[PDB]
């Protein structure tokens, strides 16, 4: 609210945010796993929606 | 609860894990003075070792690759332009010539003078 | 007929629409936060606009 | 050392050059993947030789012989050393070969025919009521005219 | 339900549509599986003839950086409209276990950090493209009339 605003044009730059982990940790490559299997699901976004 | 509290119930339900929401402290995202060489925010949780993951929007950057580790991204974006919706502006003297014609006005004007020199010209020539 | 078609509908339209429209004009002006990275996208950028 | 670098005709990634047959070596093909590769090695600094792939197939594995295709199995199979190419990053590839950051997003678009103002002329004037009621208008007219004289 | 749309015969672009879970994307992939005659095509210059022989009665799905690219070659007649379905990236690729593909990785980085990315984007897309600066132009939003009528 009050809807008075509005987005124009396409994206200017690359820009993404992913999941931290720390260097030398076990769980990251599980948790991308995880992560491309949410992507490839769709379930992401349906939460964007 | 939010977009990122669903997608560590996500993570936590597809790689089996308890997890606890913290909230850090300074509120601040992650940063490097360049006199202490210390970082700050979620990053120097994790480098520190006070944290044990993040799932938040942080930035990926070259600078946060050299002490920690980052997945690949989940969501993609990038600079966009905020305006504002373009409502109705009062157009005023403007609408006296604001339809069918920029420039077309001063053709029918041009036209008007040569319709009427021809008919004076047709008019009085008889003699 | 066309003063009926300007009455009808009355679909306002943006002025602004690409990137390249902030550099064509100088009548609407345009501005960034004092601090962060975007401001530093824009001190390192390379492209002429 | 060396380094095996594969990749896959596609435009405008990899393109041939004018004068391909009077090159030889690295420089015979250019577009984006070849500059790129060519940045990568100037930032590592290391020898790498340009190779194309044999089946003109991306990456794919078949589920009856449990074997890759492709540039995934040059990796695999040890037939290639880096793969620049612009392969989708799945599932199923990571658990087999290991990926970098995306460098370029993408996503699935809407081509149209793009319609232009294509207006004619003084056909756009007869438009809105016909071509043929009009004769008919005309014909009325001189008749009427036919009736007051 | 007057102008068709349809993708690619075989790829992850069908596998998309078939295996999705909104009811809006379950209603194209039930449109383009149902459809009479068929929509799909064998090759990309296949999608490109059913799309230029239309006249704006068939359209075709494809990939972003494609279709910005076939917009940019001539004779300019495509254009890209609507925001992306999903989220896919290209990224380089190394096998499991190889020493090279964290410093690569970070040359990655420095490189999208510093926009030469975006210049060779601008040098790949727009420059060598047979098409001219556009997206918009010499105010092609027809706000009045023609004057072909007036003319
Ligand atoms: O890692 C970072 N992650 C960030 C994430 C976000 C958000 F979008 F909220 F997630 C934002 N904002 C953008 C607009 O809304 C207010 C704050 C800033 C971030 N910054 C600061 P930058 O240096 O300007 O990028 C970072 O550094
Ligand atoms: O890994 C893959 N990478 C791909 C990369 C490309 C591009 F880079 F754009 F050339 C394309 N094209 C887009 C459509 O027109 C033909 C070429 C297809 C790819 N496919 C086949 P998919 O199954 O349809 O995704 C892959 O599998």
């Amino acid at each position: 609210k009050p809807c008075d605003t509005m987005k124009v044009g396409g994206n200017l730059d690359s820009k993404g945010y992913g999941i931290a982990t720390p260097k030398g940790s076990s769980l990251g490559a599980a948790v991308n796993l995880a992560v491309l299997k949410l992507a490839e699901q769709g379930a992401l976004d349906k939460l964007k929606n | 609860e939010g977009y990122c509290v669903d997608l560590a119930a996500e993570i936590a339900k597809h790689c089996g894990f308890k997890y606890k929401l913290t909230i850090v402290g300074d509120g601040k995202y992650g940063a490097r003075d360049a006199d202490t060489k210390i970082w700050n925010g979620m990053v120097g949780e994790l480098v520190y070792g006070k944290a044990d993951i993040a799932i938040a929007p942080l930035t990926i950057t070259l600078v946060r690759e050299e002490v920690i580790d980052f997945s690949k991204p989940f969501m993609s974006l990038g600079i966009s332009i905020m305006i504002k919706k373009p409502q109705k502006s009062k157009p005023g003297v403007f609408s006296f010539l604001d339809p069918l014609a920029y420039e077309i006005w001063m053709c029918i004007v041009f036209a008007y003078i040569g319709v009427s020199v021809v008919l004076f010209l047709v008019s009085r020539f008889s003699p | 007929a066309n003063l009926a078609a300007f009455l009808t509908v009355e679909r306002m339209v943006s002025p602004i629409e690409s990137a390249e429209d902030l550099s064509k004009q100088t009548e609407i002006a345009y501005g960034t936060l004092d601090s962060g990275s975007t401001k530093e996208f824009f001190r390192r950028s390379k492209i002429a606009v | 050392r060396t380094y095996i670098v594969t990749t896959i005709l596609e435009d405008p990634y990899v393109m041939l050059k004018k004068n391909a047959n009077q090159f030889e070596g690295n420089d015979r093909y250019e577009g984006y993947c070849v500059e790129l590769a060519a940045e990568i090695a100037k930032h590592v600094g290391y020898s790498y030789r340009l190779e194309i792939v044999s089946d003109g197939k991306y990456g794919a594995r078949d589920p009856d012989t449990k074997a890759w295709n492709g540039m995934v199995g040059e990796l695999v199979y040890g037939r290639a050393d880096v793969a620049v190419a612009p392969l989708t990053i799945t599932l199923v590839r990571e658990e087999v070969i290991d990926f970098s950051k995306p460098f370029m997003s993408l996503g699935i678009s809407i081509m149209i025919k793009k319609p232009q103002k294509s207006k004619p002329g003084v056909f756009s004037f007869l438009d809105p009521l016909a071509y043929e009621i009009w004769m008919c208008i005309v014909f009325a007219y001189i008749g009427v005219s036919v009736v007051l004289f | 339900t007057e102008i068709a749309y349809g993708t690619l015969e075989a790829g992850s672009t069908k596998e998309f549509f078939r295996r999705s879970k909104i009811a809006v994307f379950e209603k194209m992939w039930t449109y383009m599986k149902s459809a009479e005659p068929s929509v799909f095509v064998r090759t990309t210059e296949e999608g490109m003839i059913r799309v230029r022989k239309s006249k704006g009665k068939y359209a075709y799905l494809l990939e972003s950086t494609m279709n910005e690219y076939i917009e940019q070659r001539k004779p300019c007649d495509t254009m890209k409209v609507g925001g992306n379905l999903d989220s896919k990236g290209y990224g380089i690729a190394t096998p499991k276990g190889s020493a090279l593909g964290a410093p690569v990785n970070l040359a990655v980085l420095k490189l999208a950090e510093q926009g030469a990315l975006d210049k060779l984007k601008a040098k790949w897309w727009y420059d060598k493209g047979e098409c001219g600066s556009k997206d918009s132009g010499s105010k092609d939003k027809t706000s009045a009339l023609s004057l072909s009528n007036v003319a």
